């Protein structure tokens, strides 16, 4: 029978009760009944719930690091949360499981990150995807009376892995179906709520179980998760990677991986830098690493069916001259600074989600009568920050050297050369009033300096948004002095090494300063 | 008599 | 009897202990009753899903592409892609299989494609149509708690197929519904992604299912796609057809088959290069081969009719002067250049799905109070264009040789004559900048010269896209020399052998250079 099973499992009290009295209501039934098999299928799923089995988690954040850093490369800030949950872990037992939430872009490692914690911590690895998902089922299951009843994925997957500390990775939480008819977004605010989770009741079991160990990390693109939802959740914002995060993870996990993919031998195959540096620089466009792969394993590919083809050469070498000739044509390509000194034209610095880029704004200041146009596809902030820029310059037209009728008789028109890209921030207003300020008083705008920052009508410089992928931009370009806003020099804390080194970062304060370093000829 | 739940 | 069909299909270790779990549960159940019904529905499901079944995947690359160019012209990148396959396939046991996302215009053959691909490497086929599909569930399925409950379809369809290697067809990915009471395309977000196949657990059957060895190849039409599925696949562009590859597909494929449909023997119908050239270029203009096919098809049923009707006249030929007497009147004209040259119109080359196609701009500088109007179904980055390019002119016009006070006595109008047709882009840029010019100066366009291009402020040229057909534009046009932008040479690696030496192609960089070679007089 069952007594030896359900006094095996060393419950707690009140599924014990409730195990128990469903075992001696089993025991006076006719054992080929309806009924038997409703509480003989309960008590089956009782005996299958880890009560109080546990996994044995790991406490040496030294070879846990070196796990962290052997499957993946660069994510720090989500190593340094793992390392922390294994110090706290390894000074007391039965912690309160810690509730994540990763935010980023498509291929920034937040699925293939959710493997090497269960590595790491030495827990289970489990997966639930919840992308589309509209059945409220699928958490909290239906009651006992229905004809084919299951406590749903959640103590479904407890029952398969068996312990009560697994590591739940939760795909896609913001893809969820909501819907009058489908919302179990809201069922899982009892699943994860980090005081409740000790007393999570079952629509088919009845009796709490406790959540209150389980190790939830839960991945998604965007914020749009319901915000009763979102405030449960630790919320860490895996940002796109660099160039240089692009080169060592390229060569440190997807070389070899590309390589064992399609048995690629010791002599057989030789990929430098130069030609995954021109892999990034000039056919992919993202902000994870997934294409990157792609071009990789195409590289790997068609180097496989060359040799096998050609069985003349045994070794390739792919040195960035060739890669032409195995990729295809260049699909995109990167700005740069200009060579020469010029008047009405300014380098800005611009960001998007794939990483930053140089903006050229364009002035031409025409004898006319006033009329103002702006193209270029710019947003609504933007033209605001040009109407801003000459509000500074004709404010200051006596000190510039501008004569101060020039509202009148001339007409002033400021492009950004890309007008199939549309535009949008109040940052680069230094440089459209840089630009202004230049091409009124014949000034040369110098060609080896970029600038952002958001304009006053007293001429102050305000802070902008992430300047590491526009130091980058502008490092990755000719530009060697950047104009940055004074208040944002405590984001140059988190800027590596050779941008501090290589350019010339000066933070401003007044529109004097911008004029004063970005003109050839001293404007005052 | 037993129920079952249709969707 | 039911054990020895579990240990008969053998199965990997979860999906063992959950059926012998499931058998033992049925055990002790009355046979004829509702959980008895569930439980063997769930066991016949897990007997019917192959788990270990695969298909011998071909190796001899040569044959491959005899077939591949037997049901098949051109697409050279996705034969190079199966070939590889092929290869890597002849190297590795088992290797993860390709995720592929066939985006083209219609009718360029890319469902087809995939069922020639699935003959070519011996993997079993499997199409699964996803227009319109709004429903979830068609891809994970329901619990067996409902009445009634079933798999997704991708698990009906793997255990039609009997094999755990197919080549899944997922046609119109784009046209899936993405709304909040159905998106099945974040439900393809777990099937397609190349990480997590090895564990695809659907609703009904909720074992881990392993999908890390189907190929998978979708269709769409459009990038609009979302973001996280465009980066789960591997995005291959079919772009259009041109003349010469529409006469080598009408001439190798669609003529024997259209004679294969309507029993026309060897000696009643011929249809030379002159009637089928005459389709492509008065009939059809298309991006495809679909209409093409019709009207040949048309001409063979005519035929057909023709040869019962009179039963008199046995050989019916076909050529370049009666296809009116069978298909009638010229549905399109293609554009032509020019004979003369004339002030104040320039060739642009436009280019849409369809093709390129020349792009006449046009402008009349008559005196007034400096007005400026822009007609022909403009874009807004096309009059932004406009203006960039007039303010180039006007920042410009001492060296010209214009009256620079222009802006105060004479009014533009710039127009584009198609009208109906809305058109957008900067591409026209540098061709309006010229037009400006010569209807301030009275010195012609000369009409063998098309351009395209974009126009900064400064006056230098900009990168453009699509070079392809609006150089082939050009050379069915008329043309005879052309002003690419100078950082696209890169795209005349790419362009066929014929066009490069018809054309004098001359890349630019700034706009005086420009100014030079499109003008009759020197500027
Ligand atoms: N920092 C990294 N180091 C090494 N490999 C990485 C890194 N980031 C991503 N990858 C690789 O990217 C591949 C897919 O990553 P993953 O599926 O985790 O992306 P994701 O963030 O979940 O994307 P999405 O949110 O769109 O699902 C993995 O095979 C992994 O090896
Ligand atoms: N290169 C080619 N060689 C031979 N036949 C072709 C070629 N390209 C297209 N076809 C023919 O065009 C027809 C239409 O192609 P198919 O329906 O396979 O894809 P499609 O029309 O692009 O798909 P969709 O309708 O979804 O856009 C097919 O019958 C095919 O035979
Ligand atoms: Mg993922
Ligand atoms: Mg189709």
């Amino acid at each position: 029978a069952l007594k030896r099973k359900i006094e095996a499992a060393k419950m707690p009290k009140d599924a014990r009760e409730k195990t128990e009295a469903e075992l001696q209501k089993l025991k006076m039934m006719s054992p080929m009944s309806a009924e038997a098999t409703v509480v003989r299928g309960y008590i089956d799923w009782m005996l299958q719930v880890p009560w109080n089995s546990r996994s044995k988690v790991k406490k040496d954040l030294v070879k846990a690091q070196e796990v962290l850093d052997t499957d993946h490369y660069g994510l720090e800030r989500v190593k340094d949360r793992i390392l922390e949950y294994l110090a706290v872990q390894s000074r007391v037992s039965k912690i309160k499981g810690p509730i994540l939430c990763l935010v980023g872009p498509p291929g920034v490692g937040k699925t293939s990150l959710g493997q090497s914690i269960a590595k790491a911590t030495g827990r289970q690895y489990v997966r639930m995807a919840l992308g589309g998902v509209r059945d409220e089922a699928e958490i909290r299951g239906h009651r006992r009376t229905y004809i084919g009843s299951m406590p749903g994925k959640l103590i479904q997957k407890m029952a398969k892995v068996g312990v009560k500390n697994p590591l739940f990775l939760l795909d896609q939480i913001d893809k969820m179906a909501s819907d009058m008819r489908g919302d179990p977004a809201s069922a899982l605010l009892e699943v994860l709520d980090p005081e409740q989770n000790v007393a999570f009741n079952d629509h088919y079991l009845e009796v709490d179980y406790d959540l209150s160990d389980v190790m939830f990390v839960a991945t998604s693109n965007s914020m749009n998760i319901p915000a009763p939802l979102l405030d449960r959740m630790e919320v860490i914002r895996l940002s796109g990677y660099t160039e240089d995060e692009k080169l060592n993870i390229a060569k440190q996990h997807l070389l070899p991986k590309q390589f064992e993919r399609n048995a690629i031998k010791k002599g057989e195959l030789t990929i430098d830098d130069s030609a995954i540096m021109s892999i990034i620089r000039y056919y992919t466009r993202e902000a994870g690493v997934r294409s990157l792969e792609r071009e990789i394993s195409k590289l790997c590919r068609k180097a496989v069916k060359n040799l096998l083809m050609d069985k003349t050469v045994k070794h390739i070498e792919i040195n960035g001259d060739n890669l032409k000739d195995f990729l295809g044509v260049q699909k995109v390509d990167y700005g740069r600074a200009d060579t020469e000194n010029r008047v009405g034209q300014v380098t800005g610095l611009a960001w998007t989600e794939v990483g930053g880029d140089l903006l050229t704004i364009e002035t031409a200041c025409v004898p006319g009568k006033g009329k103002l146009t702006y193209t270029g596809s710019l947003g609504e902030v933007m033209q605001e920050s040009i109407q801003a820029a000459l509000t500074v310059v004709r404010a200051r037209a006596d000190k510039l050297g501008i004569n101060p009728d020039f509202y009148e008789k001339r007409d002033i028109h400021v492009h950004v050369p890309e007008g199939a890209t549309p535009k949008d921030g109040p940052s680069a207003g230094i440089a459209m009033c840089t630009a202004l300020v230049s091409c009124l008083t014949g000034n040369p705008v110098r060609a080896d300096v970029a600038m952002t920052g958001e304009i006053t009508l007293r001429g102050l410089v305000l802070p902008i948004g992430g300047l590491k992928e526009k130091l980058l931009a502008a490092h990755r370009g000719g530009i060697k002095v950047v104009l940055i806003p004074d208040d944002n020099k405590r984001d140059l804390e988190e800027i590596p090494d050779n941008v501090i080194a290589d350019l010339e970062i000066h933070p401003v304060k007044r529109i004097d300063d911008v004029l004063a370093i970005a003109l050839e000829h001293p404007a005052f | 008599a037993a129920a079952a739940a249709a969707a």
